[PDB]
């Protein structure tokens, strides 16, 4: 009798990866000891299209951070994790002073201590993100492009002047909350093929699903 | 300082324990919120929200896609004949597929409540005759021919008189769980059938088409539910 | 003891996480404060200060810096010349940096509300003549003639009149977020524009300076807003 | 933040703890319990249910089991000769083993109530005669004779009136305990005993069978408890 499952928050909570960061020690993936991850939503790979039923959002995600050695392994190692708003400058390098920036929120956790956590705001100057757009802001390569739906950057390193002893991994999960939707729309029923656009490939056309051999046979 | 001993279950990160963490920008005032139309609250919502239901989801050749959402009916069809078929099943491949209920369906593993299946004729106005619509249970075969179906829960349907009629399916639930290859799947059995047949033939005048399609468009009623997120898809961002 | 389970976060240093720490020095009565006067509470206050806008940032040449506070009018500019321009741009380069608004944009990331402009001539008080400023929202370019300007929202100023008018920008939001080089800067766009001409030619009877210059002052309504502490500076502690 | 001091047992995992866990799946909810016949509630339900008493616990062959159940009495017997004998013991070997009173004092460790066994002659409708039914309390050596059980707590039995009769017994508490081998066991000592002899000698008609057997039934009063849970088995679940 009851339906609190099917509710948007309920459909939405859960927190899933979105992010990985490789800090190897020889290699050829950021050499130097750090690594910004614009906050992207999609990382979760089923998310696109549950997100892409409605036509505008807003919520609030909870970040966790889960850092080990590829062998999941923990170690003596301390870590910051540093958030730059958007509209704030991301470091160049492992010694940018944005690292130092009061006005970038950072957090410092040991690799021993339990995951980080942290809650970030509907950041959007609008009153709603939105997942499509039918303009471009004031054939072109800027349609479809809605940049008020930035949330920010997470900039990662190894605390310290010089590089970490050991090769490190840091996963970045997120749980969506406080959601509301409007504006419901067509499920996509075409392969994705583009992180910016609603592209699909037009070869290959397929039936929204499986079909059969007369409408008269089961 | 005030006595305490910490628990198991301690320093563990449980991704759906709905906690709160520290506010990363507290003095940060986020834009208000503005009056939007049609704001959703919950899914069932969108469920009993009619989707055309491609019945005949026969044609795969890319330019004939469109042909999936309607079926047709003609004089050639003699009186008797059995137009078209299909189960109850929302959830499972098949017609249900191309319905918005169908794929919400998907990102759940239960569920329950009475359908809701509409016909609309689209036919030259000048065309008419009778189509039996016949609901058999689960459990129950399809049935032989038109009058063994007559006598199931049926419809008579004539689109000389109404272009529209919708019929409701009283009941289907996908509850009976089955581990079949290795892979456990909370499947239906509940396959109610939608059998459609030529009460009478298709009767026209000179002048009009001597063929007309029609659209099966679907919903569940408000005594419907679902249980268990499930997340699935095969379409997902591509790297 | 009392029962407790440890949440992910726990043990972390947030740099922003405004709880409360131990005092060093318990019994230490810190010497009371006392009343001092003209005490800030709120930076908005200072945005609705009216600061001297360099409209006239042109002059580099060190002795020649005090020149950027006036721009002039003269004899020899006729009838409907431009006498000069800028944008509504409290934020970007150019004249607001040398407003306190300006800088205090600077510390902060997005922010909107209604500006206002003040001229003031310092002319010889035996001139006369009439000026006209014009604002063209974000969007219109800049008007081609006085005409063409003077059909836009304007105003006539005839310091042979008043010494000072204040004009008043409607509104201006920098909000539209843009991402170029590889560094995100939420910029403008609504470079609202303010033009200035000669309606009439400067007047003057013999014995009066045939130029004379004008200051721009300018500040915010009180229905101006900031968002998003952004500490940005050339200006640093030096080693 | 708030002062604390972690006590020891802090981060221990006691196996009886019952304190609260993190909800694996906070948004689901449960398929609603319905109305069910016979819900128990407490075990000593149970205990005060009737079950057939194997007394006669002696043959083993396979096809022979069922006699178990049921003991007999036949013409063959004179007066005076006892006809069967066994302990108040719930929870040792023997008899009891057969009664669910029996089975689920194995659970448990210890217990104390009055019991309760009932006969029930099972013979042809025309027989008749008189049995002799008597408790020795614990310590109380059986009876040398009827007549000295006579002498004590006893019962006459003509089931040529009653086919029916049940005798209570007062009290039974295994309390005291015991560490023989190297192998603690709370044992009873509280061997109350239960005699029956052939008070007058099996009487019947021409056309009646010579023998007749008799169920025992058993259960506790509303007085029993139990105490200690100890999960003890020799059947288990197969590899």
């Amino acid at each position: 009798h009851s339906t609190a499952e099917t509710t948007l928050d309920s459909f939405f909570s859960r927190a899933g990866l979105v992010g990985e960061i490789d800090l190897p020690l020889k290699g050829t993936t950021n050499p130097n000891g750090y690594a910004n991850w614009d906050i992207d939503i999609t990382g979760y790979a089923q998310m696109r299209r549950k997100v892409e039923l409605f036509t505008y959002m807003r919520f609030d995600a909870e970040f966790t951070f889960v850092a080990c050695t590829p062998t999941g392994e923990v170690v003596p190692q301390l870590l910051q994790y540093m958030f730059v708003p958007p509209g704030a400058p991301k470091p160049d390098s492992r010694e940018s002073l944005a690292w130092q920036t009061a006005t970038n929120p950072s957090v410092f956790v040991k690799l021993s201590d339990p995951p980080a956590q942290v809650s970030v705001p509907f950041m959007s100057p609008a009153s709603a993100y939105q997942w499509f757009y039918d303009g471009y802001p004031t054939k072109d390569l800027e349609y479809g492009a809605m940049p008020n739906n930035m949330m920010g950057t997470f900039s990662v390193r190894t605390v310290g002047t010089s590089k970490s002893k050991y090769p490190l991994v840091v996963r970045i999960y997120m749980r969506m909350k406080h959601v509301r939707a409007w504006i419901p729309r067509p499920m996509r029923n075409q392969n994705y093929l583009f992180k910016a656009n609603p592209n699909y490939a037009g070869n290959s056309i397929k039936p929204t699903g499986a079909s059969r051999t007369a409408i008269t046979t089961l | 300082g005030f006595p305490t001993e910490l628990k198991p279950g301690t320093n563990q990160f449980l991704t759906t324990d709905d906690g709160v963490s520290a506010p990363i920008l507290p003095n940060f005032h986020p834009t208000p919120c503005i009056h939007i139309p049609g704001e959703v609250r919950n899914l069932l919502e969108l469920c009993q929200v009619e989707t055309i239901l491609e019945v005949n989801n026969v044609p795969t050749n890319a330019t004939s896609l469109m042909e999936r959402l309607r079926f047709p009916v003609s004089a050639q069809a003699g009186k008797g004949e059995l137009c078209a078929v299909f189960r109850a099943d929302p959830g499972r491949n098949g017609p249900w597929q191309s319905t918005l209920l169908g794929q919400l369906c998907g990102y759940y593993t239960q569920w329950s409540g009475s359908l809701e299946v509409t016909f609309m004729f689209t036919g030259s106005f000048m065309a008419t005759g009778k189509m039996l619509i016949a609901y058999t249970p689960p459990g129950g075969p399809l049935p032989k021919d038109r009058a063994t179906a007559m006598l199931g829960t049926h419809v008579i349907w004539d689109f000389g008189l109404q272009s529209s009629v919708t019929l409701v399916i009283p009941w289907i639930s996908n509850t009976h769980y089955r581990a079949h290859a290795r892979d456990g799947v909370f499947d239906y059995y509940t396959t109610g059938l939608v059998s459609i047949w030529y009460q009478t033939n298709y009767v026209v005048p000179i002048g009009a088409p001597n063929t007309a399609y029609i659209i099966a468009l679907a919903a569940a009623q408000k005594n419907f539910t679902m249980k268990l997120c499930k997340d699935a898809s095969d379409i997902l961002q591509t790297g």
